């Protein structure tokens, strides 16, 4: 390149030639000299020059603005409100097209996080991912995706394209484990059993219309037919699909990972899985 | 000159002496042993059986679950009675 | 035993095209030999090493990539180079009688 | 008490990848999401706009002071000035006057006043970058 | 038998690999024993001397811990009582003999405790700085590739004479793949020299590359650097620190 | 008269001693070593500010938190007083509020 040719022409680059990019290093202003000295920009007497002006929000003794406004429960229980990261069908299709999410295998929160399609923060009260109808019109991938919340239109698009969608609950601990399994495996603890949804969320995940993971499977075909009739598409018979087994694969309600069972210990150092055999431990981990 | 050998992580598990007073307490509990097992495999030298709860710990966990996490049937019954009362 | 330091000065030979085409025939022949692409590392190395050994002047690593064709090699080997010190250059630049230059180095 | 087994496939499935996978080959382009691979062979132009690590056109909206809207074509290699000339020719009919631009030759970037991310992305796709 | 090296990592279709002479230290005149193709994205990147400066200043500063401290008027010994009353003495008002005004008093705004200047540039920025340093050396003809660092003898005189004959700089930074496998001959030769410094591949850094006039690399070190620096390109955003297991990261 | 009447003894600096020659080596230990070691682990110094930076108040708080129990009596008293004064200054004084 011309720049490299100019380098060849120019002297050697050393530690005596380095210079910061102009504009990156603002000059430091210090109170010496006529312009920046004398009162040093602090004003004249009063509190401001003495550096003792009242706290922020103080209005000189008048009832402050942030205190004369009545208290209202805008943020009550904010730290207890569940949050679900949105996953638009546009984003899902983008990920599938770029190969960061493989639709030939069951898609869940672990796969989404691994493909970097979503960023979950369980410490920030995130409870998982919610499917979003955005991009439904242009969504064409056939996928078996498991999420936490799902809109009616998103479910309709997934099912119209021949895929399967199920809403699965994850309590914060299981959510963190599934989002970041490798750190959990390095913790050395046995895989815990996923906890059931709280009483308030139980109806959502036991309702077939939401494709809840605890809902009666016998009611799923009626709900799928209702959505197909509502949105004017023919319900594809997935049982005849070559990927029917993959589409049908769903993890057990008390299971975090598809193959691994609660109570197992993943020894990553030597590529092994220790399975407890004590009857009491097995009963507890199957409970 | 020749550079000093590159710094490297102390290979294998590190087991501080419990007798030493200066060893931090978090390096002596079972959590440290579990972490060492996870990181270094069988080379940790810790019995894998210790990873799972001891029977008393299992009893405590089961009691806590019974106390705080109700079963699906109990949740459904509570929801049903609440809905009936509201109606 | 370390050989004596080589002078960096290099005056292109008069029979440069003939020598280069002889080396091209030795390495690789077809018409318009100046356009023979040096994309093969083996042939590029052979030609450049032969030229460096013969002429005492080698292509620097910086220009090695841009020496893409025999024409580029010919251009590089016909552009001259001199290694005389700055004192020698100034003294041989036809200094006027009223200009005296000396180094204390 | 303990029982070790080799079912580590279900853990290898969970292991994430550190390297961005190459996009799969599609029979038809553009893909449903709109993505399209760079044209092969590369277009014969004085400049080249290398795709981002995500395989997307490096055209980004930017805003400063809450009112200054700009669009940056960032990963440019070659004649950034030729790219500037082409961008000006392409955008003058749209904007109505020659757009104001900064050619950061050192960073190999072109900054244009105003939001033109979509138009520039489509134009670069047509050019084949 | 020429030592021809090709680029293992994929090269962009619009870029052609840069080239370098593979040399050998076994003889004074062995200035061309092969030809190496160097990845353009590592050895032909943009000359961003601004990034060079950023990385050099980072390397100089982040380790810095200034141990300068001064006693404030509260820490200076004594100075509890009032030197004299406010009024009637005819002297200036004072509250302690250890205020900054007094001789032997405290320091108003002096260095305070061991201060750290630690800050981390993005690893992408640091890798790009390494790449730019390599490109600068190659473009300015200070980079020399070698098949191996094996020397005919461990005498430092041989190494110095060879560098002088080949017109290398007054300072040479030789790099080998790993510390353990570095040849005994070169180890002995460079242990007794001050301007010829031998480092492992993992120890390469912008500050030392700039300090040393010429940079000598081996073919394995070239491959190592190419892989390590190119990975930063096309790596995802981390899910967790790369020290933890990944599907494809060693 | 605050100026010396003789040149100070010449200050010779060996630019190629071991320290300067090998300065900066292993600064890229992470990126060039599979990230086994973070570059901050190459920092040798006080335990409470290894790979960490902050203003004077933060540094004093960290020192008290991490080595406060091992500090000498008067040094710890001075640190407590300094933390108190720095808190008051930073939270109650300044041009901006
Ligand atoms: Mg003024
Ligand atoms: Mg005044
Ligand atoms: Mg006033
Ligand atoms: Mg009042
Ligand atoms: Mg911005
Ligand atoms: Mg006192
Ligand atoms: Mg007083
Ligand atoms: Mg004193």
């Amino acid at each position: 390149a011309r720049a490299l040719d100019l380098l060849r022409g120019l002297p050697r680059v050393s530690l005596a030639n380095l210079k910061p990019n102009p504009g990156s290093k603002k000059p430091e202003r210090r109170p010496r000299g006529r312009r920046r000295g004398r009162k040093c920009g602090r004003g004249h007497k009063g509190e401001r020059q003495r550096g003792t002006r009242p706290r922020l929000g103080f209005e000189g003794g008048q009832t402050p603005f942030y205190i004369r406004i009545p208290k209202y429960g805008f943020n009550e229980g904010h730290s207890f409100r569940r949050q679900y990261k949105p996953l638009s069908l546009n984003r899902l299709q983008y990920l599938i097209d770029l190969g960061r999410v493989d639709p030939s295998q069951p898609i869940d929160l672990t796969q989404l996080v691994n493909g970097r399609g979503v960023t979950i923060q369980p410490l920030k009260r995130d409870y998982g991912v919610q499917l979003v109808e955005e991009g439904a019109d242009t969504f064409t991938a056939k996928v078996n995706i498991e999420v936490q919340l799902a809109s009616e239109l998103a479910i309709a698009a997934i099912e119209k394209n021949g895929g399967v969608v199920t809403t699965a609950f994850y309590d914060p601990r299981s959510l963190d484990i599934v989002c970041k399994p490798v750190p959990f495996f390095l913790r050395g603890q046995p895989i815990p059993k996923r906890m059931l949804p709280p009483e308030e969320l139980v109806p959502y995940y036991t309702d077939a219309k939401n494709r809840g993971y605890l809902a009666d499977p016998a009611k799923f075909p009626e709900a799928r037919l209702e959505l197909a009739r509502k949105y004017g598409y023919i319900l594809p018979d997935i049982t005849k699909d070559e990927l029917f087994k993959m589409l049908c694969t769903r993890k057990d309600p008390r299971q975090i990972f598809f193959g691994l069972a609660p109570g197992w210990v993943v020894n990553m150092a030597d590529k092994k899985i220790l399975k407890p055999t004590d009857e009491n431990l097995l009963k507890y981990y199957t409970s | 000159y020749r550079a000093r050998p590159p710094p490297r992580r102390r290979p294998g598990p590190r087991w501080p002496d419990p007798e030493d007073l200066l060893t931090p307490r978090w390096q002596l509990g079972p959590r440290y042993a579990a972490k060492q097992f996870a990181r270094y495999g069988a080379a940790s030298g810790v019995v894998p059986g210790s990873l799972w709860p001891s029977p008393e710990q299992l009893r405590e966990l089961e009691a806590e679950e019974r106390e705080w996490y109700p079963s699906l049937a109990t949740m459904q019954e509570s929801l049903r009675v609440k809905q009936l009362a509201e109606e | 035993v370390c050989p004596p330091l080589r002078s960096r000065a290099y005056t292109p030979p008069e029979d440069l095209q003939s020598r280069l085409e002889s080396y091209v025939k030795e390495v690789f022949l077809p018409s318009n030999w100046q356009d023979i692409s040096l994309e093969d590392s083996r042939l590029k190395f052979n030609l450049l090493a032969h030229l460096a050994d013969d002429l005492g002047h080698v292509v620097p690593n910086s220009r090695l990539h841009q020496m893409c064709r025999v024409r580029d090699v010919l251009d590089f080997y016909n552009v001259p180079i001199q290694d005389r010190s700055k004192f020698d250059e100034l003294s041989a630049s036809n200094l006027p009688p009223n200009l005296k230059i000396t180094w204390s180095y | 008490f303990v029982e070790s087994v080799d079912e580590y496939q279900f853990v290898e499935r969970l292991l994430p990848a550190t390297r961005i996978p190459d996009p799969p080959k599609h029979e038809h382009y553009p893909t449903p999401s709109g993505w399209q691979p760079p044209r092969d062979p590369p277009p014969n132009l004085p400049y080249f706009v290398r795709r981002s690590r995500m395989h997307n056109i490096p055209v980004y909206k930017d805003i400063t002071h809450g009112n200054r809207q700009m669009t940056v074509i960032r990963k440019v290699e070659g004649d950034i000035w030729a790219l500037q000339k082409d961008v000006e020719d392409f955008l003058s009919p749209l904007l109505g006057k020659t757009p104001v631009t900064q050619v950061n030759e050192v960073t190999g970037t072109l900054r244009i006043k105003g939001y033109f991310d979509q138009e520039l992305k489509a134009w670069l796709l047509e050019k084949g970058f | 038998e020429p030592v021809l090296r090709k680029v293992e990592l994929p090269v962009p279709t619009h870029r052609r690999p840069v080239q370098a002479w593979v040399e050998s230290l076994r003889g004074f005149e062995q200035e061309r024993v092969g030809l190496a193709d160097l990845h353009p994205d590592v050895f032909a990147t943009a000359p961003r001397l601004d990034i060079l400066h950023q990385v050099a200043m980072w390397q100089k500063n982040f380790k810095r811990i200034s141990y300068a401290k001064t006693k404030t008027r509260a820490e200076v010994r004594g100075g509890g009582r009032k030197p004299w009353p406010q009024k009637g003495t005819g002297r200036a008002r004072h509250g302690s003999i250890r205020s900054p005004l007094w001789r032997g008093g405290g320091v108003a705004h002096g260095p305070r405790g061991p201060t750290s200047y630690y800050y981390m540039l993005p690893m992408k920025v640091r890798a790009l700085g390494l790449k730019v340093a390599l490109t600068v050396k190659l473009a300015q003809d200070d980079l020399h590739i070698m098949d191996s660092l094996e020397l005919p003898t461990g005498d430092p005189q041989y190494l110095t004479e060879l560098a002088h004959y080949r017109r290398w700089g007054d300072s040479v930074l030789l790099v080998d793949l790993t510390h353990e496998e570095m040849p005994q001959s070169i180890v002995e030769a460079t242990s007794r020299l001050k301007t010829f410094n031998l480092i492992p591949a993992v120890g390469l850094n912008v500050h030392s590359m700039l300090k040393h006039q010429t940079l000598v690399l081996t073919l394995p070190t070239v491959a190592f650097l190419e892989d390590k620096l190119l990975w930063q390109d096309s790596r995802y955003r981390p899910l967790y620190p790369f020290s933890l297991p990944y599907s494809d990261f060693p | 008269i605050g100026i010396r009447l003789t040149l100070p003894p010449p200050k010779v600096v060996d630019r190629w001693n071991e320290k300067r020659a090998m300065f900066g080596v292993y600064d890229n230990i992470g990126i060039l070593g599979n990230f086994e070691k973070h570059p901050k682990e190459l920092i040798r110094g006080p335990i409470w500010l290894r790979g960490w930076k902050g203003n004077e108040l933060q540094r004093c708080i960290r020192k008290r938190k991490m080595v406060g129990s091992r500090m000498f009596a008067d040094d710890l008293h001075n640190l407590n007083k300094r933390i108190r004064y720095l808190y008051k200054h930073f939270n109650r004084h300044g041009k901006f509020r």
